[PDB]
This record gives structure tokens, C-alpha cells and sequence, in this order.
């Protein structure tokens, strides 16, 4: 029965971390 | 990717940072939750 | 024609209210059977403030007595002045709250609170104009504190603009009567800060000290302490019931006393309290009343004013006196004890004068002090509550009545906030 | 126009100094009427002297 | 023909009105029942079919106790039952309460009765508003009523006998607050505002009357004597007749500067009576003494702008002229350079009547000196920091905000009082 909050800052961290290289 | 990293830096970059009755009435909820 | 609805909660509240109604009936010349026998016109002029006209010449208190156990109000009804109350105003359950604030506020008081508010509404709607409600009860008790806080919340919801006055017997510092006094006090202070407009703080041990030192009784039973509390409770509203040279209603006292909304707790005292030995030796004069008024021992609150600073102080005098005498005495008090008076308020005295002193005293005076001294009392409650709350002692009862743990932490957080408010205004400097 | 461009550059520099200073866009049904924020007492005295 | 409408707002207003109307009844011979056993009462009283005289007064209050005291007292058959207007809830020393929320219906009824009273007057010299600056009823309701009267009646001269807080001694805590608010309100609505201070009247009673225990009844008796001496020229003939309308023309150099000190002389008990000459020169000197002033303000600090003297009793134009010449030649009393005359002397042949049971003695001469002087800005300087000291912490500001006020209103009132301070300095300057 918990309601919990997911911080969007994790998604910003995921966006800031990208492999790129030859793949992108 | 650089722009997104700049935004990610800004996020926590902003996250990191009258009468006295008002001064403590504005922060009473924060005090209660933190003390719990 | 500005009516006051009296409410009594718990055993302590019921006993104090019974003594209070005996005192008020004596002041208004009402015998225990309800007939007026005062032979005195100003007594009947404003009798509607507290009483209602019955079919005969009888008068009924506008009082609502609440409990979860029948014994306390069985004793109250069988007491000397038990027959004045309307039996419909006795709202009580069958199983008492075992000194459990959770039981008195959530489980058992909640079913009874519907009837309580029904009686409250019935009594209030009959009033022409309503000054407000006064609730007498004790912090540190289950049914009293719990149902009192619940009723105060409900009445605050119903009548936001009407005055709310509370007389709470705070648990004494040095000797504790019930074990869970710090929990009950912490939970009830949280409600009183938010809801009650004006609150009076009383201490049994301070009353014992005053009645053994100034009054010098040998075995003061609870009746004597209740008589002191009733004297203060009558004197606080005598300006409504009697003509005054400089009259002051409850709202005037609230405006002149409360600088900031949450700092509405006061320490009170009554003068002149004389031992029977020195009644002849004392001189009953305005300077003497003021000197006894501003004594730390005369304070009915455990906290002594010397440690703190008086934010404000109202003094309701009663009797044929010189307003120049009164005003000069209070100005002299402020100039002499300027260290004990807050600097950023140019005048710290709200002086009221009523032309009708209580029976037996040519002059009298009730004192209501808003000082930062109550900080240390809230601090002591903090020190006890935290001590038990670290080990969750006696907490499982409040848990099992359907109360979150976080309600306790919120209550104590608010009470610590009030503590720090008092400190900050005590040490606040002008400019 | 050159002066205006210099002013805009200075505003950009101030924005760089203080990242994302809040500006209230509008108010929607502020239930109690709220007046302008009170100035510091020295500024209030200066404004009083200006009015006098 | 020379009717003046009296208004009494708040406890202090009603209690000084008790003394004032007792004094007028004693002066005109009107018994407390209403009737007396030519036409000198018309200024204050209108006679009805039975011959009963009813005063042209209105007792307004939001608290029922003070008015019911009159309804029960000896003056129950004199005043009109609807003239006594009672509220339900007191203003509780809240200007917002007395001006914004509770006072509305009461002031509407007040204007209704005031219109009824004014329709009973052929002429109307003006209004005498008696209130207490320093309380919600006195400040808020009085300010509202003054505003309404200025709006509708128009040219009627409104004289406000305001009782202001004493410098050091006081009985209220929000008294600087509502005093500043009411001062801002009446700076533009009253025509002549008279300052009174309880501390100064207490000092007068302590020294001149030798009363070690003065009280409100004593204070109101002195105030009533002052007001009766003020109005004596309207009701009784005498050399150099003085008028309500010409109080302004002889007294108010500029409309802002219309706050006035009052001083009575002699203030002597019966035992000290008939022991000194009490000549015109001596009583004028006493009236210009700092102790005789009914406001705690040293006149030596500022400079007098105008001084209106009302003499009652055996006073001759030579005596008043010689006394005023001596006062002008006196070095301590300092007048402004721009008002070479600065004096309005007016005599009345009716000596001041003495209220039985009072302490004032039967003196064949009396002086009421009402002075417009720039020294009065000094008490305003007192209230101006008593205000701002609390206003820095916004103490008791929530009480006023709750009944429909704003921080801007306090700021505007305090700024207006600062502008009044600047005005006093400029007018004192050359
Ligand atoms: N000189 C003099 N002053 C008085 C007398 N009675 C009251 N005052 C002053 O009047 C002030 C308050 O008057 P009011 O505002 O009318 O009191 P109230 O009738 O209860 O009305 P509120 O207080 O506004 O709710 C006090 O500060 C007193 O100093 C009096 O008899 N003589
Ligand atoms: N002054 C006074 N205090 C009392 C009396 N009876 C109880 N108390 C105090 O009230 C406190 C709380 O008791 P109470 O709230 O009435 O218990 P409850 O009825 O079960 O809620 C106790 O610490 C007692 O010291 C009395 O008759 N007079």
C-alpha cells in the first residue's frame, strides 16, 4: 500500500551518461 | 550530450542550496518531516 | 449578552469546573437549587453570560460535562452544586480512557464527540451573541486531554471567529502523577497551539507551593487548588459580567496579550492571597496587590518569570480603586524590572478595572502573564517525552488505538518550535 | 541601441552569476490578499525620506 | 439657532459625555428627569411637547455595558432611548474590528440617528466628537463616523476632542498602533482636534487638586469643564463673543496644523480657594504654565502659533489685554515670527458652574486656553517610535490583518505621521 516518489534526477543522470562513440 | 550533462549539473546545482514567527512557520513542515 | 459556553473535560476538568460553577453561583447569588438569592441587581444584570433561564426562577449553567467513565460525574452530580447542571449536558461513555490520549481522541471519544457537539450546538444556538467557549481540563490525562483537544478542534472548525479559552493543568515538574503525562502533554500542546486562541497553564506543584507558602495551608486537598483555579477563572471574565471603570472582554485581553498567534500560552495568578495569620497585618491596597501580583511565587505556573522576560502582562483588578494608582503601579513595576520586560514593546501592561470585586475582598486582581519563562516548562516536557520516546515506552497503547508514530513526532516538533519561538523573542533585540 | 546591447550583456552576466533566479509568472486565486513584500527597515526609511 | 451635535464614541467618549451632560444640565438648570422648573439650552437641548429637554447627543458604542450604565443611571429619563446605541461585540482595542467589520451596521444606524437629530436643528454650528484615540471603538468607529460625516454633511465644523496615549504610562499595548491609525484617519477629517493626555490630567489632579488618587471620573470632570468653557460663548452672551466657526479662522494657521493643546485655570480645591487673588493676570500665567497643560508636552520645546483664550466670569477687556501683553513680553513663552498677534481673547459673563461632589472650587474667573503650537509634534514623535518599534517585529499585526487591514495601511498611517512631523518642523521654521 505504499505510494513512492521516483526522482527524475536519475533520468537526468542517465541522459548525461551516454556511450556515443561509433554507435552514435 | 554536453547540453544534457549541463542540465544534469544544473539540477543538483540548484538542489544543493521578515519576522521570526514567519521565518519559523515557513519551515515547520520541513522540521517535522526531517525530525520524523 | 456576550455568552460563554463552559466545557469540562476529564476528571480534573470536571472537578475544577464544578468548583468553578460553585464559585460563580456564589458570586451571582444562586443557591444550589437554581433560584436567585443575591438581593443584588448587578448580579442578575448579566447572569445570562453563564446561565440560562429555566421554567421557574431556576438558572442552569451553560456547561457541558464530558467523560468516558461515570464515577467522576456521579460525584460531581452528587456534590454540593451538582443539581444546577442540566442532566442532558452530562455526555459520557462507559469505558474510560486509561489515561490514554489516543483512546480519548480517536477510539472512545470519537463516538461520544458527536453527542458532545450536538449539546454544544444546542447550547450555543440559544445564545443571543456568543463570546466563545472555555474548556477546563488537564494535560497529561487520557479522557481529559484527548476529548478536550478533539472538541476544541471541532469547535474551531465550526466557529472560527468565536473566542476559545482553555484552562489546562499542565503536569507538574518535580512529581508526576501519571506515567504517560509527557506523551499526553506533548500531544495536547500540539492541538492547543494550533486550535485554542487563548490558553492558561496551571501546575499542581506550583499550586501546592503557593498555598503552603502564601496561603500556608497544612493539608490542601484538590478542592483548595480548584478553588484557586476557579478564582482565576472567574476573575478572567468578571469584566463581561460586571460593569467596569475600564472594562476588557476576552477578545480585548487576547489582542493586548498575544503579540504573535502561536504565543498564546499564559501563566496566571490571583491576588491578594493572604494567610489567615497575616490577614490583619497586611494592608489591602493597590501597591500591595501589585507587589504580590508580580512575585514569582504568586505565579500558578511552575516556570518562574525571573528566568524569562515578560512579553506582555494583563492585570484585571476588581474593586473601587484609582486608575491612576493602578497605572502608576504597573509603570513603576515595568521601570523597576525593565530587565524582565521585553524591550521592543514600549508598554507591557494591559490594565483592566472592574467595579465589582469578588465577595469578601474589597480589592482583588487576577494576573495573566505572557512571558518567555514557559520555555523551560516546554523544555522539561521535551526532556521527558524524548527520554521515553527513545525506548518507545508505553507507546504501543497509542499505537494500538490507531495512531501513527509520526503524530507524536509532529506534536513534539511543534512544541519544540514553540520553545525556540519563546527563546528567540526572549533574546530578540530592538533594531 | 549599443547601450541597450551593453545592458543586455550585463543582464546575461548577472544571470550567469545567479543561475535561474525565480520570477513569479502570475497569480491564480491567492486566497488571502497578499501585499508587496516589506522592504528592509533602512530601505523603508529611505523611501519615507523620499516621500517627505 | 446655534445647535451643535455631540457624539460620544467608545467607553472614554461615553464616560466624558456623562460628565459633560451632567455639567450642561447643572448649568442650564435642567433636572436629570429631562425638564426644568431665554432659550439658552437650544445649543445642546431641544424641548419637546411635554416641555422635556432632550440633549442633541448620540452615545455610540459596540459594547453594551457602558451604554447600559447610562440606561440604568440617573440620566435614564433624559437621553433618548434610541440615541443610546449599543453594539453586541466590543472592538477589543482593534482598529480593524471597530472600523471594518463590526462597526459598519452600527455606524449606519449612527448616521441614521444623526440625520434625525440634524433635521431637528434650524442651524448647525457643527459636531463635537468625543472619543478615545487608543482603542478600537474610539479609533476605528470614530474614524469611520468622521469619514461618513465629512462625506455627507459637508461643511459642518467637526471638533474632535481626542484622548491620546500618555507618554510612559498606558493601559493598552496596541495603543500606539490604533493611535497612529486614528491619527492618520482624523488628520484629514476633523477640523480642530484637541489633544488630551491622562498622565497630564493625573499630574494636574495630583498637584493642583492635591488628589493623590485621581480617577476617570475626576479626569472626565476636568474635560467636561474644559468643553463647557469652550462652548460657553454659544449659550451665554459676553464681551468679545466667540464662535465655533471662528475657532478655525482664529486658530488653524494651516489645515494640517489643527491639533490643539488645552489648559484650564484655575484648578483649585475648596480648601485652597479664596486664599489667593486669582486675578486675570495670575490665572492667565497659570494657564500658560507647562503644568496646567492637559497634554504631557513641554510648550517651551516648540513655539506657539495661536492661542485662543476663553474667559468665564468677572473678566474685563483691560484685564485680558494686560495679561496677554505681559505674556507676549514674557521671554519664556515664544511665538512664531509669522504670527505677530497669535491671540484670540473671548470673554463670557457666565462663571463656570461647579458640579456638586466635585473637587473644583467656585471661582469667579476661569480661563480655557486652547493653543495651536508646534511643540505638539513632540508627543507625535513619541508615538511615531512607539509605533515603529513594534512595527519592526509586526507585533499584534495579525490581529489587525484578520479583520480586513493590510501592512500597507499601517505603513501609510506611519508615513502620514512622519509627514506631519515634517510639517510641524517647517511651520515652526521661518
Ligand atoms: N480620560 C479618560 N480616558 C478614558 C476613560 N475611559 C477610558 N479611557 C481611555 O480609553 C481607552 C480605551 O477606550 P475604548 O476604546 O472606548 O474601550 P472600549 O469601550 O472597550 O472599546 P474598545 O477597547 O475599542 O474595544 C483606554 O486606553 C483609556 O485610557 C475615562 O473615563 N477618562
Ligand atoms: N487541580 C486539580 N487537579 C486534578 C484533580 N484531579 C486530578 N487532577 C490532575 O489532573 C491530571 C490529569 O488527570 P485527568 O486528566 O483528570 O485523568 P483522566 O480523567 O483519566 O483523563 C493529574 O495529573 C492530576 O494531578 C483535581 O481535583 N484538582
Amino acid at each position: 500500500l505504499v505510494v513512492a516518489g521516483e526522482a527524475l534526477e536519475s533520468q537526468l543522470e542517465a541522459l548525461a551518461g551516454a556511450p556515443i562513440t561509433l554507435a552514435e | 550530450r554536453r547540453q544534457y550533462g549541463m542540465g544534469g549539473s544544473m539540477g543538483p546545482g540548484a538542489g544543493a542550496p521578515r519576522t521570526i514567527a514567519e521565518t519559523m512557520r515557513v519551515a515547520a513542515d520541513t522540521r517535522k518531516l526531517g525530525k520524523f | 449578552m456576550r455568552e460563554i459556553v463552559h466545557i469540562q473535560g476529564g476528571q480534573c476538568g470536571n472537578q475544577i469546573g464544578a468548583k468553578f460553577w460553585e464559585v460563580v453561583s456564589d458570586e451571582h447569588g444562586i443557591d444550589p437549587t437554581g433560584t436567585y438569592h443575591g438581593d443584588s441587581d448587578l448580579q442578575l444584570e448579566r447572569i445570562n453570560v453563564y446561565f440560562n433561564e429555566a421554567t421557574g426562577g431556576r438558572y442552569v449553567p451553560r456547561a457541558i460535562l464530558m467523560d468516558l467513565e461515570p464515577g467522576t460525574m456521579d460525584s460531581v452530580r452528587s456534590g454540593p452544586y451538582g443539581q444546577i447542571f442540566r442532566p442532558d449536558n452530562f455526555v459520557f461513555g462507559q469505558t474510560g480512557a486509561g489515561n490514554n490520549w489516543a483512546k480519548g481522541h480517536y477510539t472512545e471519544g470519537a463516538e461520544l464527540i458527536d453527542s458532545v457537539l450536538d449539546v454544544v450546538r444546542k447550547e450555543a444556538e440559544s445564545c443571543d451573541c456568543l463570546q466563545g467557549f472555555q474548556v477546563c481540563h488537564s494535560l497529561g490525562g487520557g479522557t481529559g486531554s484527548g476529548m478536550g483537544t478533539l472538541l476544541i478542534s471541532k469547535i474551531r472548525e465550526e466557529y472560527p471567529d468565536r473566542m476559545m479559552l482553555t484552562f489546562s493543568v499542565v503536569p507538574s515538574p518535580k512529581v508526576s502523577d501519571t506515567v504517560v503525562e509527557p506523551y499526553n502533554a506533548t500531544l495536547s500542546v500540539h492541538q492547543l497551539v494550533e486550535n485554542a486562541d487563548e490558553c492558561m497553564v496551571l501546575d499542581n506543584e506550583a499550586l501546592y507551593d503557593i498555598c503552603f507558602r502564601t496561603l500556608k495551608l497544612t493539608t490542601p486537598t484538590f478542592g483548595d487548588l480548584n478553588h484557586l483555579i476557579s478564582a482565576v477563572m472567574s476573575g478572567i471574565t468578571c469584566c463581561l459580567r460586571f460593569p467596569g471603570q475600564l472594562n476588557a472582554d476576552l477578545r480585548k485581553l487576547a489582542v493586548n496579550l498575544i503579540p504573535f498567534p502561536r504565543l498564546h500560552f499564559f501563566m496566571v495568578g490571583f491576588t491578594p492571597l493572604t494567610s489567615r495569620g497575616s490577614q490583619q497585618y497586611r494592608a489591602l491596597t493597590v501597591p500591595e496587590l501589585t507587589q504580590q501580583m508580580w512575585d514569582a511565587k504568586n505565579m500558578m505556573c511552575a516556570a518562574d518569570p525571573r528566568h524569562g522576560r515578560y512579553l506582555t502582562a494583563s492585570a484585571l483588578f476588581r474593586g473601587r480603586m484609582s486608575t491612576k494608582e493602578v497605572d502608576e503601579q504597573m509603570l513603576n513595576v515595568q521601570n523597576k524590572n525593565s530587565s524582565y520586560f521585553v524591550e521592543w514593546i514600549p508598554n507591557n501592561v494591559k490594565s483592566s478595572v472592574c467595579d465589582i470585586p469578588p465577595k469578601g475582598l474589597k480589592m482583588s486582581a487576577t494576573f495573566i502573564g505572557n512571558s518567555t519563562a514557559i520555555q523551560e516548562m516546554f523544555k522539561r516536557v521535551s526532556e521527558q517525552f524524548t527520554a521515553m520516546f527513545r525506548r518507545k515506552a508505553f507507546l504501543h497503547w497509542y499505537t494500538g488505538e490507531g495512531m501513527d508514530e509520526m503524530e507524536f513526532t509532529e506534536a513534539e516538533s511543534n512544541m519544540n518550535d514553540l520553545v525556540s519561538e519563546y527563546q528567540q523573542y526572549q533574546d530578540a533585540s530592538a533594531e | 541601441a549599443a547601450a541597450a546591447a551593453a545592458a543586455a550583456a550585463g543582464a546575461a552576466a548577472v544571470a550567469a552569476e545567479l543561475p535561474f533566479v525565480e520570477q513569479v509568472e502570475e497569480v491564480i486565486a491567492e486566497a488571502p490578499v497578499r501585499g508587496p513584500p516589506a522592504p528592509p527597515p533602512a530601505v523603508a526609511a529611505a523611501q519615507r525620506a523620499s516621500r517627505l | 439657532m446655534r445647535e451643535v451635535i455631540s457624539i460620544h464614541i467608545g467607553q472614554a467618549g461615553i464616560q466624558v459625555g456623562n460628565a459633560c451632560w451632567e455639567l450642561y444640565c447643572l448649568e442650564h438648570g435642567i433636572q436629570p428627569d429631562g425638564q426644568m422648573p431665554d432659550d439658552a439650552f437650544n445649543t445642546f437641548f431641544s424641548e419637546t411637547g411635554a416641555g422635556k429637554h432632550v440633549p442633541r447627543c448620540i452615545f455610540l458604542d459596540l459594547e453594551p455595558t457602558v451604554v447600559d450604565e447610562v440606561r440604568t443611571g440617573t440620566y435614564r429619563q433624559l437621553f433618548h432611548p434610541e440615541q443610546l446605541i449599543s453594539g453586541k461585540e466590543d472592538a477589543a482595542n482593534n482598529f480593524a474590528r471597530g472600523h471594518y467589520t463590526i462597526g459598519k451596521e452600527i455606524v449606519d444606524l449612527a448616521l441614521d440617528r444623526i440625520r434625525k437629530l440634524a433635521d431637528n436643528c434650524t442651524g448647525l454650528q457643527g459636531f463635537l466628537v468625543f472619543n478615545a484615540v487608543g482603542g478600537g471603538t474610539g479609533s476605528g468607529l470614530g474614524s469611520l463616523l468622521l469619514e461618513r460625516l465629512s462625506v455627507d454633511y459637508g461643511k459642518k465644523s467637526k471638533l474632535g476632542f481626542t484622548v491620546y496615549p500618555s507618554p510612559q504610562v498606558s493601559t493598552a499595548v496596541v495603543e500606539p498602533y490604533n493611535s497612529v491609525l486614528s491619527t492618520h484617519s482624523l488628520l484629514e477629517h476633523t477640523d480642530v482636534a484637541v489633544m488630551l493626555d491622562n498622565e497630564a490630567i493625573y499630574d494636574i489632579c495630583r498637584r493642583s487638586l492635591d488628589i493623590e488618587r485621581p480617577t476617570y471620573t475626576n479626569l472626565n470632570r476636568l474635560i467636561a469643564q474644559v468643553i463647557s468653557s469652550l462652548t460657553a460663548s454659544l449659550r451665554f452672551d459676553g464681551a468679545l463673543n466667540v464662535d465655533i466657526t471662528e475657532f478655525q479662522t482664529n486658530l488653524v494657521p494651516y489645515p494640517r496644523i489643527h491639533f490643539m493643546l488645552s489648559s484650564y485655570a484655575p484648578i483649585i480645591s475648596a480648601e485652597k480657594a479664596y486664599h489667593e487673588q486669582l486675578s486675570v493676570a495670575e490665572i492667565t500665567n497659570a494657564a500658560f504654565e507647562p503644568a496646567s497643560m492637559m497634554v504631557k508636552c513641554d510648550p517651551r520645546h516648540g513655539k506657539y502659533m495661536a492661542c485662543c483664550l476663553m474667559y468665564r466670569g468677572d473678566v474685563v477687556p483691560k484685564d485680558v489685554n494686560a495679561s496677554v501683553a505681559t505674556i507676549k513680553t514674557k521671554r519664556t513663552i515664544q511665538f512664531v515670527d509669522w504670527c505677530p498677534t497669535g491671540f484670540k481673547c473671548g470673554i463670557n459673563y457666565q462663571p463656570p458652574t461647579v458640579v456638586p461632589g466635585g473637587d473644583l472650587a467656585k471661582v469667579q474667573r476661569a480661563v480655557c486656553m486652547i493653543s495651536n503650537s508646534t511643540a505638539i509634534g513632540e508627543i507625535f514623535s513619541r508615538l511615531d517610535h512607539k509605533f515603529d518599534l513594534m512595527y519592526a517585529k509586526r507585533a499584534f499585526v495579525h490581529w489587525y490583518v484578520g479583520e480586513g487591514m493590510e501592512e500597507g495601511e499601517f505603513s501609510e498611517a506611519r508615513e502620514d505621521l512622519a509627514a506631519l512631523e515634517k510639517d510641524f518642523e517647517e511651520v515652526g521654521a521661518e
